[PDB]
């Protein structure tokens, strides 16, 4: 049911999603162990994922938060890095791409800033880095980022480390 | 999957250490995202 719609770089869509892609990249505790050493990202391509039945499903869903919740579904655009992203964009999220292991629990973890997701994209902790060269910080094995459209609604705030 | 916490749809982990930190979030339930944009890359080796 999926199929994948390429946007133009001179389309404001694509603009505006590499903004988000560049603006929200940070320095990690880690040195770049995980996700490797980098300030920003050469974007090769960029995606609409289109999928009416697991669309209806997140909008099925997102009513409900948004009933219990004052009319507020409490959405987010989010960034999502895993080794599945292939099975996600066919066959949707489910529990098995749940991080047994988080810190708050095992659920499906997302992030604000691109480079945090960037840690995940080849595993937990980076993995063994890429396929070919075994290398977290590879500057030239294609890698591939979700940005998420997230119902959060009534969310639990935990301060943590 | 765990569950959400009681009264709750979602957690978010606020960074209480790293000043430069954004958070991050947890849903317990699949339906609660849509991957609405694949973005392929290469991370850039500073100069
Ligand atoms: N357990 C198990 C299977 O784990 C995964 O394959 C997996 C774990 C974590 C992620 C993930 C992906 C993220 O983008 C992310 C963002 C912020 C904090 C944690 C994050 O973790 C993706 C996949
Ligand atoms: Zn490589």
């Amino acid at each position: 049911g999926t199929i994948l719609i390429d946007l133009s770089p001179d389309d404001k869509e694509f603009q505006s999603v590499e903004e988000e892609m560049q603006s929200t990249v940070r320095e990690h505790r880690d040195g770049g162990h995980a996700g490797g050493i980098f300030n920003r990202y050469n974007i090769l391509k960029i995606q609409k994922v289109c999928n009416k039945k697991l669309w209806e499903r997140y909008t099925h869903r997102r009513k409900e938060v948004s009933e219990e919740n004052h009319n507020h579904a409490n959405e987010r655009m989010l960034f999502h890095g895993s080794p599945f992203v292939n099975a996600i964009i066919h066959k949707g999220f489910d529990e098995r791409h749940a991080y047994i292991g988080g810190m708050f629990g095992a659920g499906i973890y997302f992030a604000e800033n691109s480079s945090k997701s960037n840690q995940y994209v080849y595993g937990i902790g980076g993995g063994t880095g890429c396929p070919v060269h075994k290398d977290r910080s590879c500057y030239i094995c294609h890698r591939q980022l979700l940005f998420c459209r997230v119902t959060l609604g009534k969310s639990f705030l935990q301060f943590s480390a | 999957m765990a569950h959400s916490p009681p009264g709750h749809h979602s957690v978010t982990g606020r960074p209480s250490v790293n000043g430069l930190a954004l958070a991050e979030y947890v849903i317990y339930r699949g339906e609660q995202a849509y991957p609405e944009y694949l973005i392929t890359y290469q991370i850039m080796r500073p100069e």
